[PDB]
This record gives structure tokens, sequence and C-alpha cells, in this order.
RNA sequence: GUACGUGAAAUUGCUGAAAGGGAAGCAUUGGAAAUCAGUCUUACCUGGGUGAGAUCAGUAGUCUCUCGAGACUAUGCA
RNA sequence: UUGAGAAGCUCAGACGAGUAGGCAGGCGUGGAGGUUUGUGACGAAGCCUUGGGCGUGAGCCUGGGUCGAACAGCCUCUAGUGCAGAUCUUGGUGGAAGUAGC
RNA sequence: AAACUUUCAGCAACGGAUCUCUUGGCUCUCGCAUCGAUGAAGAACGCAGCGAAAUGCGAUACGUAAUGUGAAUUG
């Protein structure tokens, strides 16, 4: 399988992993690699977003730019800079691409919407201090909003579009308003208040103004991974104790039409949205993970134990591989083998 | 039909009793002291009144002769208002007319189970240690291979070894001081 | 095996053992209690005088009917004897002493004796268990000046 | 066989056959060895003993010794630069203790004191969160900060922290010895100790290696001549601290061998939790969990 | 509970004669379950093991080894399977004794003898 | 009240230290031939009903509360209202996790553990 | 480790600490040494302000029971 | 004012050796029915303990170590149900003693 | 003072109790009627690939034939 790579440390390891590679056992082949990158703590990576086939890896000194992995081995295609002030205070917590429009999200609420070609930008402020946030994918233009004590509230460019809107006009500071926030459950068993920080938000409308009665599900510091809906009202429609450690990653399985989670002690597990309780869990991980992608009938779980397995659809895990540094994202590209 | 369910339960044998060594206990849900006695146990005593929480919100519990027969309503409930005062006053409202041993019941065990939810939610919000279990499997385990691992070392040995090779190799000054006159020569012949 | 004494740590120290040996019980432990907490090398050169006579072992416990020597007064115990069969168990013993160290690589010129035991068997006589501690004497390192 | 009487007859016979031609098979090899001792050689190169340490699962992260850049890279650029730079950061030890900890977890808490200069002693008093400490105690000039975790007057555990964003190490102690336990043992002085650190094969070895070399101050006075280990060994790391001179030992094959008086204490640790970050045992996010059966295998070590 | 005075309850009778059964009861005392891909087209909840069977591992130490069996050991009621041996000190292989009831059956070897026992036991083939 | 005992050594049966066939629970001599049983003035003492107790600070411990073995988390639900005058004494056989259990419900019933620590090790 | 599940007592040896002037043994009251336990950890209680809501709404709905009694889902949190 | 297990609660006085003997209440052991939404591989029973606790006592509860598959409280039924002793039965081990002696 | 004796504790021996089991016993019940000159019960000897207080067997000897099951035996 092909998938690229990128540590704390900034360099870039692209694999050419394939099924049955057990690094810990002797019989098995040895990882293909192609590495490179700057070796730099200063450049480290952050987030692995994946346009069509170009990779848009971010870094930690603002170096955000533009991957293509057609070319073996991969070319810099174009770079972009971001300016120092929102690297003083603030830091970057998301990247997300939807219709051509390419976020940088930070830790204060400042929204760099970049464009990709036409690259006219727009930046937008919002509440208090964020820790997630996400694109409609079938919608253009809506966004969620999410952090501590700043429960998720949806600003949309345009909360009708009804199919899509043209790409200049989105993300006009002018236009942008919360069509929806969100309100907190009741008082807990003992006359408590249920303390919100939201760590990760995903959009569930495919697995459960037109297209209205918007559904996701986020999941909270606390360990309450919550799901959501607008025209059943504020309050979220489930709430479950999915784990005591804090969730750090949710995401979606578009093969098993079902909504994974993870955790900081790797209780990566699949998550029943339809009989609402947990079915099965991703097993031989020991360590923090730090990003999982998914694609098609496989996943990538690159974790603190400096290594990248591939589970699929029914928790088999099929490759396994060690990595020599602390990996922070993990981008799936060939989900065929390497013979294919 | 009281007394004959105080003869049978109280004195032969009745499945929530505990024998204690100076008291008696009864294991009922429903009992408002927890002692099997005669004005206290919920099988004999049949009007009878108690308080016990669910989930969160004190409830009282009311019983009468003309339900008896009917186990599954046997009990109605009344949801104890957070006030304590306000609870108070609300007891005495449905329990008006019984007798002044059984309300004194009830309030106290509004007393008791305010202080229970007082203390848990204090409790709970404290940061306190993890009681995690031991397990002789494990630490037997530990303790044999400990001894296994230990002889298997040569502890004192590996340490002399190298301690002379960071001298021999000269991590100190040529001449030092943590050595003697005559042996640094037979480092300087090696 | 686990052994019955404290010491004989990996450091410095090395040990042997001898079960179910065909000798009396109350005779090889007068000989063990009196080579206990020697040097290793001068318990040699002990025992061969016991084996020509020239120095007896005293009987401290199992007194019965010891006739007095010349040279009981060594240690001062009034009565003393030659066993040679007992003595010559140890001897077989303290060469597995030796060639244990000298498989370990220990320091054999510092090199005493620190625990031997003497137990009873399973009567078929009145037969013996023996088990030997060898050790290094534990030098002492000179302080360093004040602080 | 259901009898027990026939049991032990049919094999005591059974041994004493064994137990005679494995020396009739030795027997024989007796008298051509001495005839040649080449055959003596291949055989000894053959049927070496094996070992667990030569018997270890294979596993692929065992850095060898030969100078690989991504792993230099790494570690001369983490938090404990400052530790192994050229400022070389005197490290300042906090020394605290579990809440309503009792005599016997006090006077264990002046042996470890002992072992370290640089190192105050600040017992743990009232309603205050280790959380809490880390970021009240590195504004104070601290380096790291130990936790000395007693129960039922008895130490059994140690957690060390890294400030004010490092790994922090939840071991626990194990086989306790005081000083005063010890058989010649000795008196220590104000000298600022020396450091060995062996047998940490893995990579995980040289993450708490580290962690274990940021507590010693980075060059030590040598007129004390005195020396702290911590061995690794079948992923137990024992801590013994010594005392040497060095004296002629003909054995050995330089004729120079030192002696070692131990000081004390005498622990032996475990590694349950790593967390990159401030110790937090339920807010964490875990870099090394400990598989309490996965480690069935004396043949698998993580350390 | 059950209602024949010609089956026995005690714990004696049924003891003595599982572990003293002769070598033709202990062999339809030691049978496999059918993995759930042939338990539909042979309509057989179980068949007796035969050597040369192509079986999994669902419990025990060895979980999920598949192999095929070599020898149907059928004195000390275990299956000996293709190379899933411990090991032994002096440097040969031994063999591991895995239960009959626990393996899973994935592919018969298909006799004369089967096919006859298949096809009036519940199933075709 | 405070609590007081009107011994504190146990009774020894007779002739229970010499002879290790002889266990040291009591047992009243039953020969008119004894020293023991005519009362003789230096020999042991016998337990009589005047060593008997006070009828309320009786079953107490030291401390006031008297014991209560709680073997399992709805045996200690019961001391909700008697948390001043009883001690959820865990039965020994309880395993170190049904303990652990107990102990955290307990404590919001202010009800005294007497050995809440065992099994347990806290971190 | 086939002297093989657990492995009591008599009984034997070593080590540590004591005691022993032709009797110990035990009982009572205390010294010296060793060591153990005790919740004492902290909790408690009292105003204002800030925020959260619920048993509050000069509030709208569902279900099970019996007008209202509980469980709820909204929306405000006056 | 709640102290109604009326088989409970409460107040006040006197009394206290005890043989043959008479009466009463309890403790413990193996099995049986009922009961504890009973305990148990996170370690049941047992065993050891210079640990703590209760009862006047028979006894019981418990901490630590050991250990490895079962076990207990309550109400009844049942008996091959309690040991210091019988020149007691079987087994094991001592002093006499490395003496008598070959 | 050391030794010796005694006492306490730890460790090592001895020893095989306790606990747990149980292809055994003991007791009650139910069905059935079947040894021998056509050589019985019992005895001796032999027979196994490697067998030794045991089993099976009779020179067709740790058994053949006939049927049935269906691919083992085992150190």
């Amino acid at each position: 399988m092909k998938l690229l790579l990128g540590d704390e440390i900034g360099q870039l390891k692209f694999i050419e992993i394939k099924k049955g590679t057990d690094t810990s056992n002797p019989e098995s082949e040895a990882p293909v690699i192609q590495k490179f990158g700057e070796l730099d703590r200063e450049k480290g990576v952050l987030f692995m977003l994946k346009h069509e086939m170009n990779v848009f890896v971010a870094r930690k000194n603002g170096t955000i730019e533009c991957w293509n992995v057609n070319q073996e081995p991969p070319i810099l295609s174009s770079l972009w800079q971001l300016d120092s002030s929102l690297l003083e205070t603030a830091s970057i917590v998301s990247m997300k691409y939807s219709n051509g429009w390419l976020m940088l999200a930070l830790s204060d609420g400042n929204l760099l919407f970049r464009h990709i070609e036409s690259s006219k930008l727009r930046k937008l402020q919002l509440h208090g201090p964020l820790s997630a946030v996400e694109l409609h994918p079938r919608i253009p233009g809506i966004i969620a909003a999410g952090g501590k004590e700043n429960d998720v509230c949806l600003y949309s460019c345009n909360p009708t579009c009804k199919s899509n809107i043209d790409e200049l006009e989105l993300w006009r500071t002018e236009n942008v308003v919360k069509v929806f926030q969100g309100k907190n459950v009741k008082n807990d068993s003992l006359n408590l208040r249920v303390r919100v920080w939201i760590t990760g938000i995903v959009f569930t409308e495919d697995i459960i103004d037109e297209s209205l009665c918007f559904h996701f599900a986020t999941i909270t510091h606390y360990g309450q991974l919550r799901f959501y809906d607008t025209k059943h009202g504020r309050r979220p429609v489930s709430t479950f104790d999915v784990s005591t450690s804090p969730l750090s990653h949710v995401g979606l399985l578009p093969s098993i039409k079902l909504l994974y989670f993870a955790d900081k002690r790797a209780q990566i597990s699949i998550f029943d949205h339809s009989k609402k309780k947990v079915i099965g869990r991703f097993q031989g991980v020991k360590g923090a993970p730090s990003s999982i992608h998914c694609l098609g009938n496989v996943v990538a779980i690159t974790g603190l134990d400096r290594n990248v397995r591939i589970f699929d659809a029914d928790r088999k895990p099929l490759a396994n591989a060690y990595i020599k540094a602390l990996p922070t994202s993990i981008i799936v590209i060939n989900e065929r083998d390497a013979e294919i | 039909q009281d007394e004959v369910i105080w003869q049978v339960v109280g004195h032969e044998f009745c499945s929530y009793r505990i024998k204690g060594e100076a008291q008696n206990f009864c294991r009922n849900e429903y009992n408002v002291t927890g002692l099997c006695n005669r004005q206290s146990c919920p099988l004999a005593n049949s009007r009878y009144a108690t308080v016990r929480e669910d989930n969160g919100k004190l409830y009282l519990y009311m019983k009468t002769i003309e339900r008896a027969h009917f186990p599954s309503k046997l009990w109605q409930r009344i949801k104890l208002s957070k006030n304590y005062a306000k609870a108070l006053e609300q007891i005495d409202q449905q329990l008006l007319y019984w007798p002044g041993r059984q309300i004194h019941r009830c309030k106290q065990r509004l007393t008791r189970l305010t202080q229970y939810l007082l203390k848990a939610r204090r409790l709970a919000l404290k940061h306190q240690p993890a009681l995690i279990p031991i397990k002789p499997k494990q630490a037997h385990r530990e303790a044999s291979r400990e001894r296994k691992a230990l002889i298997a070392a040569k502890l004192e040995k590996n340490i002399e070894k190298e301690l002379v090779k960071r001298l021999k190799s000269g991590v100190y000054g040529d001449q030092p001081l943590n050595v003697n006159e005559e042996i640094w020569n037979k480092v300087l012949a090696a | 095996v686990r052994y019955s004494a404290s010491p004989a740590l990996e450091t410095k120290c090395a040990k042997a053992r001898g079960a179910y040996l065909r000798t009396h019980f109350k005779n090889s432990r007068e000989v063990a209690f009196t080579i206990n907490g020697m040097s290793l090398k001068k318990a040699f050169i002990f025992l061969d005088n016991v084996k020509e006579h020239k120095q007896a072992v005293p009987f401290r416990r199992f007194n019965g009917g010891v006739g007095r020597t010349a040279q009981g007064k060594e240690f001062g115990v009034t009565q003393a004897r030659w066993p040679v069969k007992s003595v010559k168990f140890f001897y077989d013993l303290l060469k597995n002493a030796e060639a244990n160290a000298e498989a370990k690589g220990l320091d054999m010129d510092k090199l005493i004796i620190k625990h031997v035991q003497v137990n009873a068997a399973p009567k078929q006589s009145s037969p013996s268990h023996i088990e030997i501690i060898v050790a290094e004497e534990e030098e002492a390192v000179p302080k360093a000046n004040d602080t | 066989i259901k009898n027990k009487i026939v049991r032990q007859q049919q094999y005591m016979k059974a041994l004493h056959q064994k137990n005679k031609d494995k020396l009739e098979r030795r027997k024989e090899r007796a008298k051509e060895e001495e005839k040649d001792p080449e055959k003596k050689r291949l055989r000894l190169s053959e049927n070496i003993p094996a070992t667990i340490e030569s018997k270890r699962v294979y596993d692929e992260t065992i850095i060898e010794d030969k100078p690989d850049e991504e792993l230099q890279a790494e570690l001369k650029d983490d938090e404990f630069s400052a530790y192994f730079s050229e400022e070389r950061k005197v490290p300042k030890l906090l020394v605290t203790t579990s809440k309503r900890a009792s005599r016997k977890c006090y006077d264990f808490a002046s042996e470890l004191l002992d072992c370290f200069p640089n190192a105050e002693f600040r017992k743990r008093t009232g309603d205050i969160e280790v959380h809490e400490i880390a970021e009240a105690a590195a504004k104070r000039g601290y380096t790291d900060l130990l936790v000395l975790n007693e129960d039922r007057k008895k130490t059994n555990a140690l957690t060390l922290v890294h400030l004010p964003n490092g790994p922090s190490f939840y071991f626990t102690l194990s086989n306790l010895q005081t000083a005063k336990e010890i058989s010649n043992h000795g008196r220590s002085t104000g000298h600022i100790p020396e450091l060995i650190i062996n047998n940490f094969s893995t990579r995980l070895g040289m993450t708490v290696a580290r962690a274990f070399q940021s507590l010693f101050i980075q060059t030590p006075q040598i007129q004390g001549r005195q020396v702290v280990t911590i061995h690794c060994q079948r992923d137990f790391l024992f801590f013994r601290r010594h005392r040497y001179a060095f004296r002629e030992k003909s054995n050995m094959p330089d004729g120079i061998g030192t002696g070692l008086q131990e000081l004390g204490p005498r622990f032996t640790m475990r590694l349950r939790m790593v967390q990159k970050g401030v110790w937090d045992r339920k807010e964490g996010e875990v870099f090394f969990e400990s598989n309490a059966g996965e480690e069935s295998d004396r043949r698998k070590f993580w350390l | 509970m059950k209602f024949s005075r010609d089956v026995t309850s005690s714990r004696r009778k049924q003891r003595k004669a599982h572990f003293g059964a002769p070598s033709s009861v202990r062999r339809v005392l030691m049978s496999a379950p059918l993995s759930k891909e042939l338990r539909e087209q042979y309509k057989i909840r179980s068949l007796p093991v035969r050597r040369d069977d192509q079986i999994t591992v669902i419990r025990g130490s060895n979980k999920g080894r598949e192999g095929k069996i070599t020898s149907v050991y059928r004195k000390k009621f275990l299956l000996l399977i293709e190379r899933v041996t411990r090991e032994k000190a002096n440097g040969a292989s031994a063999p591991v004794g895995i239960d009959a009831s626990k393996v899973v059956i994935t592919k018969l070897h298909l006799d004369k003898d089967r096919k006859d026992l298949i096809v009036r036991k519940g199933g075709k083939v | 009240v405070n609590i007081i005992k009107k011994r504190t050594k146990p009774f020894k049966r007779h002739q229970s230290d010499r002879f290790k066939r002889v266990g040291e629970s009591w047992r009243k001599p039953r020969g008119i031939d004894s020293c023991v049983r005519r009362r003789f003035r230096g020999t042991i003492s016998m337990p009589k009903i005047g060593y008997g107790n006070n009828k309320k600070t009786r079953y107490c411990m030291p401390n006031g509360l008297k014991a209560f073995l709680v073997r399992n988390v709805s045996d200690v639900e019961l001391l909700l209202m008697h948390n001043k005058t009883y001690a959820a004494e865990i039965a020994g056989n309880v395993s170190a996790r049904k303990r652990v259990e107990i102990v955290e419900k307990a404590r919001a019933l202010g009800v005294k553990v007497t050995n809440a620590g065992a099994k347990v090790r806290s971190q």
C-alpha cells in the first residue's frame, strides 16, 4: 500500500508497505521507503489533508504547501507561508478542504481561509478557544466550531446554498452567521455541571434551508461521545461513555457505513450508531495514536509506539511497520498492495 | 394479617434478616432504619413510608392496606424537592395523621440521604488516588524473575569491567586524583 | 536450589552442596562448625593435618566419650578427635567450592568460607546433607578526604 | 503406570541408565580431545551455552552503536537538550512525597537525597495535586520532580516528571533496602557522584536512560570516587550506588580491578507508564503502557 | 433433566465410561465443529475427526494457526497438527496437543465413507 | 461513653504452656484433686461472669464503633443510618476488585471501613 | 524437578538477638529493646458576586400508571 | 421523646464458693432442604504469623506471607459431631550416645 | 567474653497432618436364569517386536474367521 508519513521533525517518510509485513517478524520483508524533507524540529509536521492526489502537508512554522505524490519521488508543487503573528500566540489545530478552499484555523478563532488556485484569502474571527473545526463535505461552505468551554456552533457562509455557490462568494466575513449553536445536556446525577470540552467533530449525515436537519457527532476531552441534530433540537440526541481517556480522533469508515473513534490510551474502537454500542476494537496498538486516516476498506494508525498499522473494515491487522521516529499524521494513498 | 406476618417472618425466618451480634439488620430496600425491628420491618408493618434515592433525586415511598394485594402497584412515589426545608414541609403534608414514629423515620432518612449526596458530590469533585488491585500471580512472578535476573547480570562485575575502561580510555586527566601513584603507571604500561 | 544463607551473592561468592552423604550426622557437624568462618586455602592446609593426625578437630556439642588430646587446647576445648571419613567428604565439596569460582571468574586469594551447613537426611545409620558457601572477604574502600 | 511404588522404581532404574550413558558419551569423548584439542575447539565454538540474553525475541528497535543521523537529529533538540547541550544545566531536583506519608517513607526520602545533590526535600502538605505542583515548581528554577508514593508504611512506587512539559515516568520500587540493612556499608560524602548506565538496547531504553542522566550533575567531582548505576537487565532497572578503589586483580586481563563497597539504597524498579507531558493519571496521553500479559515471555524485553 | 432409567447421571459412572472407553468410542468423542461456511453446505453441525482434515484452532494459546491434522492421537484425546510445534531444550521440536473440541474444520477429507455419512445425516454434497 | 475492658489478658488453659498437645483455648478443669479447681491462690484465674463488660460498650472497638462484616457492595448500604455506631469490616475472601468498590461507596456514606487498605495499593 | 499438589506439629542444623552463681516452667505490676494499630486526613459551616437548570416557567408535547404521580423530550432559565 | 423484635423497652432492690446431683442458655465439626439479586483465578479452602479486633468463655472476624479450586453466614433437619490421659491404635521423631558394643 | 544449655525469631532440613479431589468401597432398589464327560471351576507351562508381583491368548497363542463401524497404532 502507498501511504505517506511525516514526523515531528519535519521529514517525510514515503512507504511501500504490503500485506503480511510485520517488521517485528524477521521472516517478513522490509519496509520500502523514500524519505526526504527537512530534518529540523521547527518544520515539524502537523496535518496531512488529502487533496484528490496532492498532499497538502502543513508545518509547525507555518510552511503549509502542496506535495504531489504522482511523481516518484514526490516533488513539491506549490508552497504557502503564513505571518508570524498568527504563530506567536495561536497554534494550528486544523486544516480541511472542500470546494477549492483551505482553512488553516488557529487556536483563538482566527480562520485563515485560503483558496487553492485563485489564492484569494479570507480571514474570520470567532468565539473563545478552539480545538476542532470541520467542513460539511456534501453542502459547500458550512463550518462547525468547537473548543474547550466553546460548545459546537454552526457558522455558515451561505445558510441556504440550495445546491452550491460560486467560489469567490464564499467565506466573506459579512455573510458568515451561526445557524446552529449547541445547548448543554442537563446536570449530572449529583447536580454538577457537565463541563464541555469539544475535541473533534465529524459529520454523520451519510450513515444515519434545503437539506436541513444537519446530523453530526462530536467527542469530548472528558470522554463522552455525543451525537447531535438540528430538527430534534439543540440538545445532543445521544450521550455515551465510550471511554474515559480524553477522546482525540473521530471519523467515519465509509465502507461499513459506520463511525469510529479513538482516545489517548489507544482504545480505537468502532461504534455502532444503530445499536448504540461499541462493536469491536482495533487490537495490537500499545501507545497513543497521533493521527488516523481511513480510505475505503483499510485504515492506518500511527502511534507513539512508532508504528503504522493497516487494519480493515473487519479490524483484521494487515501490515505492521516501524518508522524510526515520533510520527504526527498518516495519509493513505493506495488501497491496493505493492504489486498493484 | 400483621402479627401473622411478624410471628412468621420476625421470629422463624425472613430472607432479609442478618444475624448481627449486637443487632439484627434488614436487607429490604424499603426499610427506613436498616434494622429488623417490629416497628421497622416493611413486611409486618402494613402501612409504611420510606425515603430512598434513585439517580440523584430523593423519593418518598408509601403503602397502604388497600393496595397490599397488588405487588406491582403497591408503592406510590413522591419526588422530594432540593430545598431541605421544602422537603420536610412536603413529607408532612403527604404523611399527615400518620403516627409520629413513622414520620420521625422519614425525616431522619431525609437528613441521612441528603448528607449522602452532599458528601458524594464533594467527594467526586476532589482529586483522590486510584485504588488499583494487587495480584498474587503477578507479584510472585516478579519476585521469581527478579532474583533470576539480578544474579544473571553479575551486577558488581560489569560495573568494574567498564570502570577501568572508563579509566583506561582516559576520560580523566592523564594523572587523575582518584588513583594512587603506582597502578596508574600500569595504565601507562597499558 | 534455594539455600539457607543470606550471603552468597552473585558478586563475589559461590556455592556448592552435597546431599544424601552416607556419613554420620554428629561427626561432620563438629568438623563443619570448626571450618566455618575461615579462609578457603587455609582450611585445606587445616584439614589435611587432620588426615595425617597433625591436628584434631574439637568436639563441642556431641562430646560423647571423646578422649583428651594435647592439641585440643589450641581452641580451648578439652576433647577432640581425628575423623577421617567425614573430612574426606568435605574435601570433595570444597573442590566444587573452588571449581565454581574458577568458572565464575572470582579472585581466589581473598576467599573465605562464609556459611557451612550440615543437616539430616531421610533415614534408610544417620546420613547427612551438606551445603557450603565460599565468598570473598568484602573489602573496604578508604574514605575520601573530608566532604 | 497407576502405581506409585512401581513408578519410582521403574524411574530409578531408568534414570540410572540415563545417568550412565551420559558418562559413556563423555568418557569416549574424554580420550580424543587430549590427543586432538582441535575437536575441542569446534565443539566449544559450536555448543556455547544458550542463555536468555542470547535467545531474546527479535525486536527491530535495537539501536546499533553506528551513529545514524535521524537519532541524533531527534535527541539533540528535545527537552533534555539543556542537560546535554553546551549549556550544561545543573538540574535542580524537587522530591515531594505521597499525601499523609509516614515515618518509614521519610527515612528512605533521606537516602535518595544522599544520592542527589542539587535536590531539595519538600513534604507534600494538605490538598495539592501533581499537575499543579509541576507548574508551581518550574517557575522557581526546578528541572525534574520526583514523588515517593508509599502505602501502608512501605514505599512501593516512584514517579518522576520532567518540567514543564517533559515525559513523566511511573516506575514501581521493589526489593527495597535501606543503607543500614546492607552488610558492609559505608558513609556517603558531599562529592557529586559518577554515572554508569548499561544495557538499554531498545529505543525506549534511550528515552528513559536520558531521563536518568537528567537527574545527575553533568560534571561530577572525582575526589569522592562515588559511582551510581542504572543497570537494566530483563526490564528491571537496578539501582546500586557504590564507592570504588582501584587495586590489582590478576584474574581480569588488565590486572587492575577495583573493589566496590555499597552505600545504599538498593532499590529496583519496573516501568509501568510513560506520559509525554506532566503526569496526570487519568487526563494523560500514554507514550508507553506496561502490558501485564505480554511480559509472560521471559524472552521478550522492552528495555 | 433426563427421564430415562437407562442413562446414568452419576459422575462415577460417566467419568469411568469416558476415561476407559475403547478406541472406537474414543473416536466420536473427538469431534470438531464445522466452520460456518461448511455448516450450511453439508447441513451437519459436527463431524468426527479424521486424519488429514483442514482445521483452524479457535481456543488455546495456539489461536488461529491453520494446518492439517498429522496424527489423530485417540489415546490421549488430542489432535496433532502440522508445524504447530513447541520447542524442546535439546534442539528437537515437540508436538503440541490441541484438543479435538477446540479446532474448527474448514475442509473435509471427503471419501466414500464420509459422503455416505454426509448424504444421510441431514445433508448432501 | 469511653470503652473499657475488665480484662485484657485472655484466659489460657492450665498447663497449655508446657505441653504442645494441650491447646491454649480455655477448658475448665474437671478434677477435685486439682489445685486450680479449688482456686488455690497463685494459680491462674478463670473465666467467670464477673469479667463481663458493660452491656452498652460491648462489642465495640476501642474507637467506639462496633464491627460489621460487609461481603459485597449492598452490605455496606445498610450502614447508611448507622455510620456513627458501626464500622464496616470487609470480609476476608472478598476479591481485590470488589473490595475497591465498597471503599469508594462506604466513603460516601461516611462509614469507617476498618481494613480498606488491603490489596489496594494507591497511586 | 518424579525424595514432585498444598506441606502442620514433634525433631534436627545454621544465622540474629537475649538469658543462665549447686532449676527452669507460669500468674500479677511495671522498666529496657523491637514493633503495631489508631480516619485525623482534612473536613465542616456561613454571606455577596459571577455563570450553569429543574423538581422554576402569568409556559408548549409523548408514554406508563392513577383529576395528578412519576419518566421524559423541547424552549426560556425571568 | 419516637425505648412496640411486648420473645422488645424500662425502673428498683437483694444476692454471687460449691461435691454427688438437678436445670438452662449457648460455641464448634461432616452431610440435607430453604435463603443471602452470597464470596471466589484481581486467588476459595488450608497453613504459618515478633500484626490488629471482638466475646466472661467455648469461639469468631481480620491484616501480612504461602498457596491453588472450591466455599461460607442465617433459619430448620441430621449425626460415625469436640480429646491430654485408657501399660490406648497407627505413623513420625527425640534424650540416653556416637555411649553399650564388633 | 567466646563455647555449652535454655528461650525467642528467620532460614534450611525432617515428617506427611490439614485442605481439595476420586475409574474405589459400602448400602438400597429393579430386570433376568445362563456351568460340567460335547470335558466345568481350579492348576501348571507357553505365547507380546522391544515387558519387568498386571492383562489377553493356546503352538491358528497379548489370537483367526463373519458382520459392523470406518483409516488407525504408538514409547
